[PDB]
């Protein structure tokens, strides 16, 4: 079938180039039966259009009027792939970028829907103030383990831009995680917390550790909870 | 185990369409048979680049 | 000066149909009304399953022939089926009175 | 520009209940350029319904568009667990180029009210060398979403120091869990010697708290 | 080419519009780009779509058969038997493939119209701001932004604001 | 909508004008009042009076009948009989009831051109003494009283009377 | 008289141009005559053959028979055998006689087109340069030869060469 294949999670310093490169896997890039959108999604300002190409003997370029001025998407016959362009980037366009086909066939007219989806590319650019989460271990207090859960965690403060991702145990520890959205400190710094539900019969006998990880300022840190 | 409004000796046939030419041998709520080997009709416009 | 057109449509189409002027008249898209297909294999009309008689016919499924113990079997049917030349019949010959009278009798119960 | 919007933000359906999503348009979108998405939490959207009411390849038949002009209708005949997600309608003009989505709806599985079990965390001494003092109270597997905490420090209410977040409907057991931090300085932790964390749920009998004592 | 603009004095269609049947192609200062029409292209695919589901649901059929099985000394009324399928496929066959043709040229001056119905309002729009190219076309006699070519196709356009301009380069011509 | 009128930059059916179904509206000096067309309208009843009696009168019925009685021993006959009667309940159903659409839209494809028609008369018989509003009116450049509006109606328009007085006022504006 | 032509404004049929379906007649110096267009005719002539070829050659008519001869005793049977040909004389009466009127009236709102069709290139090529008579000419505002006349039917008549001429007697009238 069709399957749409984009770019790795990337990072783009402020005011640089952002360049996403949308694979097309059983569709010719030159097919006059597909239409080739890029369509953007973020938390705050929902999905919105950015471009769309096409060829029809002839290659054209159409874009929201939202971007007009600063976006390209190029497509390249021979690797079979598109791109896209967004220069200048600033802190608005921090989201995920997909790609789409259109099969949409109504007597020749096209609906501009979807029917061929991309997973998506974790788009994050970077701010003027970079600054590290301080991550400070959630440690339980003595009594509210006596029931039949332990409750662990870990505080990841006063860090930007978003976001950060958080693994428990580097990933093994699955089972009754929990990771709060962060909230925004009357310090701009977001804050974020992370918790896990685990048996008080093994704070002794099973080491806890949570990776916490701030992308746009390279930082890695790995505390260990000790109850 | 297909489920069909009509049947032939060949197969069944699918489609809501009004006129079928696979066979005039049919059961059942059928597309009346028609000699017609195409039935083409025009929906858009004249392709003219 | 600005230009402003009008204009219509055009796709990479190689249908043509026939109007009563010209013929081939390659249009941009088209639906057929005809259905020229089917897929080889009875189905349930009406909802309820046909009776398949196979090797055995009308005659000597009614008749209950000594070679058909393996289709005394439907209690409802729509349609019935039978080979174009069936083998197994009245094995003993004479004449079945009103014989074509009947397939459509119990065509249906 | 047309922008959509869809009502309800956020609806708690049961399973098999008729669910219909409305959605509005600033103005008339034209019964073509009408196309319907579902998206899983985290997932790409997919194809639900394109044109008006056109099933999308490979979508049940639950599903069914309707509408004209200024007025779509979103609707599922029949609930399902796996409909768990948020649905998008979007149109598409064409002079000028626009090609907009709405507010989107969260179609939550309604399950049964759940209590909630609180935990509490004094701040870290590690960040008690930062200047900082965070206490951090906790919920868990509760439902419905709302609820309530109101942070006491000394048997005295506090407000305007306190932020809270809550998980999305969770994907096993459909309940959500709740975190409330108390962000103080190191001097007005000190300061002070008692910490209630007070909750009231739907689920709670009372208002259950727990509470520790700094330095203890 | 009833109408005369399908193949007419319009001699192309565009490869480029394919969010509709009809538009515009505008070229001015800011730039150019092709862009279709809803109000005349959604008219045409609700109607057309309507006349395909007319012909298709107006053939009501019973649930019948037409196998029958005559024995050798009925051989008339097996003749019989034919006669009445033939007769049907002889009709059911004439009417049908006449009535595609037909509704494939009352199809096609359809179509005709609809370009011929847009032209006549931009036309009967500007009516001395623009000389007529005739493959189509307009040229205004104005500088025209995005925010004026716009309203030519909403159909909203200023004929006072842009007519001083107008003669003034109109005289110049 | 085909002609563009109907429905088209003619929005309103007058519902005062019971006279005829085309006609004209005047507003002058001595008063206003509407104005059917009988050129137009008597042309378009006989018309359509034939193509009405033209369906009607082309169904030939005989002198026939179609209730038989068959022996429980004829029943592959029986079951013949009924096919002979529901292939023409199929046929004369379907041709019948796409005939009616057809004959609709070619009537209503036939008054929108006889108002279309209309216009392209007035509008080519004063040309420039009146200034086309475009919702299916105009504008007279010179005083015309009742005598020059019934002119207009009639088809005997003076041009070279009233024109000396369009160029003053067409000056004007 | 769909478009307004034949029967229109054009209220005759040239008995003398015999070449074609449609023609000019033009009227200068050198002298007169008529000349018929081959573009507009020919395009016709064959659409028409072909729509008459169309319903003839749609009829697909099997080897078969119609004379049965039944005993008095199937006269049940022979009463069914009348109504299966009386039936199809039914439709393939009516469904003919019909199609006859509509593919009459078809035809003559075609040649209505065409004649309408040429008037507005004619027309939309000189623009100012004649002014429309109304019965279905134009009278030139310049000294128009044989080779200017026959540029006008071709359609390549030359709008700048002939322009400045125009404005100097269309200023005289
Ligand atoms: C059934 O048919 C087969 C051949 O087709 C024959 O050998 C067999 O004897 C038949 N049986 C009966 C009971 O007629």
């Amino acid at each position: 079938q069709v399957q749409l294949q984009q770019s790795g999670p990337r990072l783009v310093k402020p005011s640089q180039t952002l360049s996403l490169t949308c694979a097309i896997s059983g569709d010719s890039v030159s097919s006059s039966s597909a239409v080739w959108t890029w369509i953007r999604q973020s938390p705050s300002r929902g999905l919105e259009w950015l471009g769309r190409t096409y060829y029809r003997s002839k290659w054209y370029d159409d874009y929201a009027v939202s971007v007009q001025g600063r976006i390209t998407i190029n497509p390249d016959t021979s690797k079979n792939q598109i791109s896209l362009q967004l220069n200048s980037v600033t802190p608005d366009d921090t989201a995920v970028y997909y790609c789409a086909r259109s099969s949409i066939n109504i007597f020749g007219v096209f609906v501009m829907a979807m029917d061929v989806w991309g997973q998506g590319t974790a788009v994050t650019v970077s701010s003027p103030s970079t600054k590290g989460p301080s991550v400070f271990p959630l440690a339980p207090s003595s009594k509210s383990t006596s029931g039949g859960t332990a409750a662990l965690g870990c505080l990841v403060k006063d860090y930007f831009p978003e976001p950060v991702t958080v693994s428990w145990n580097s990933g093994a520890l699955t089972s009754g995680v929990h990771t709060f959205p962060a909230v925004l400190q009357s310090s701009g710094l977001y804050s974020l917390s992370s918790v896990v539900t685990v048996p008080s019969s093994s704070l002794g006998t099973q080491t806890y550790i949570c990776n916490v990880n701030h992308k746009p300022s390279n930082t890695k840190v790995d505390k260990r909870v000790e109850p | 185990e297909c489920d069909a409004k009509c049947q032939t000796p060949q197969g069944a046939i699918n489609s809501s369409l009004p006129f079928q030419n696979v066979h005039p041998v049919t059961i059942g709520e059928c597309p009346k048979y028609v000699r017609s080997a195409k039935l083409r009709m025009v929906t858009g416009l004249r392709n003219i680049p | 000066g600005d230009t402003i057109c009008i204009g219509y449509h055009a796709n990479n189409s190689t249908d043509t149909v026939d109007t009563v002027l010209e013929k081939n008249v390659t249009v941009t898209h088209s639906v057929n009304l005809l259905e020229d297909s089917h897929n080889g294999k009875l189905c349930r009309l009406k909802g309820i399953a046909p009776l398949q008689l196979g090797n055995c016919s009308v005659a000597g499924w009614i008749l209950g022939n000594p070679e058909c113990e393996l289709l005394i079997s439907r209690e409802s049917w729509s349609y019935i089926v039978e080979k174009p030349n069936p083998e197994n019949g009245t094995c003993y010959p004479g004449h079945f009175a009103d014989y074509e009278e009947l397939r459509e009798q119990l065509s249906s119960v | 520009e047309i922008v959509l919007t869809q009502s309800p933000g956020t609806l708690s359906l049961s399973p098999g209940e008729r669910v219909t999503l409305s959605c509005r348009a600033s103005q008339t979108v034209y019964n073509s350029y009408l196309a319907w998405y579902q998206q899983k939490p985290g997932q790409a959207p997919t194809l639900l319904i394109y044109g008006t009411s056109t099933r999308a390849t490979g979508v049940p038949d639950r599903f069914s568009g309707s509408g004209s002009g200024t007025v779509f209708t979103l609707t599922i005949s029949r609930l399902e667990p796996e409909d768990f997600a948020v649905y998008f309608c979007q149109q598409y003009s064409t002079s000028p180029r626009a090609l907009t989505f709405g507010g989107g709806t969260k179609v939550e599985i309604k399950r049964t009210v759940a209590a909630p079990s609180v935990f509490i965390f004094p701040p870290s001494d590690e960040q008690l060398k930062s200047g900082t003092a965070s206490v951090v109270c906790l919920l868990n597997n509760f439902y419905p979403r709302e609820a309530k905490v109101q942070w006491k420090v000394d048997n005295a209410l506090q407000s305007g120091n306190s932020q809270e977040s809550v998980t999305e409907q969770d994907s096993k057991d459909s309940t959500y869990s709740l975190s409330s931090t108390l962000t103080l300085s190191k001097a007005d932790y000190e300061k002070h010697k008692v910490y209630a964390c007070e909750v009231t749920h739907q689920g709670l009998s009372s208002p259950v708290t727990k509470s520790f004592n700094r330095g203890e | 080419g009833l109408f005369g603009a399908i193949a007419g004095f319009i001699e192309g269609g565009w490869t480029g519009m394919v969010d509709g049947w009809y538009g515009y192609h505008h070229q001015n200062e800011q730039g150019s780009g092709y862009a279709a029409d809803q109000k005349s292209t959604q008219n045409a695919i609700n109607g057309i779509t309507n006349k395909v589901n007319s012909v298709i649901e107006k053939m009501n059929t019973q649930f019948t058969a037409v196998g029958k099985e005559f024995n050798k000394l009925e051989r008339r009324m097996e003749n019989l038997n034919k006669k009445v399928d033939d007769g049907f496929i002889d009709i059911w066959t004439y009417n049908a493939e006449l009535l595609v043709l037909l509704e494939n040229e009352r199809t096609l001056d359809f179509h005709d119209s609809n370009v011929k119905n847009l032209y006549e309002k931009v036309k009967s729009q500007l009516k001395n701001n623009a000389k007529e190219i005739g493959n189509g076309c307009f040229e205004f006699y104005h500088k025209c932004n995005d925010e004026c070519m716009e309203s030519v196709k909403n159909g909203t356009y200023d004929y006072p604001k842009y007519s001083e301009e107008s003669k003034l380069n109109r005289e110049k011509i």
